[PDB]
């Protein structure tokens, strides 16, 4: 646990989160929930 | 190889530069290739192909 | 994430300027 520093978190997040496919499971009143494509775009920041 | 490749899909600033460079080189190559085919299809009809070019009298 | 991004976006801006304005010959 102590070996997980700020640079380690960023490396792992880039391996697993950055521009990665996601799975979505929703139930109930979910018409206002954004579509898969919106959620997929929000996996990366184009300003960097 | 991998150095530029990993920078292009990871940083939008690098990707934007890649788009700008591709537009610069891609358009120049097309312009060069179009002109070469234009010259090949028009042999002997150019301004510098005139035989009497330079002797008006 | 701040200095690297600033350097990257400045490089893109410089590349865009050379692409829009072609200063070939002015490089003397």
């Amino acid at each position: 646990i102590d070996a997980v520093d700020a640079s380690t978190v960023k490396r792992v997040a880039n391996k697993y989160i950055y521009d990665k496919d996601i799975a979505i499971s929703a139930i109930g009143p979910i018409q206002d929930l954004p579509d898969y494509n919106k959620f997929r775009r929000r996996t990366y920041w184009n300003r960097y | 190889f991998e150095g530029f490749y990993k920078l292009i899909m990871r940083r939008n600033s690098v990707y934007v530069t890649f788009i700008i460079a591709g537009a610069f080189f891609g358009e120049r190559a097309v312009d060069y290739g179009v002109h070469k085919l234009w010259e090949r299809n028009n042999v002997g009809k150019r301004y510098e192909d005139i035989s009497v070019l330079g002797q008006r009298p | 994430i701040d200095i690297q991004a600033a350097a990257g976006w400045g490089i893109a801006a410089a590349a865009g300027a050379i692409w829009v304005v072609q200063p070939f010959g002015w490089i003397k």
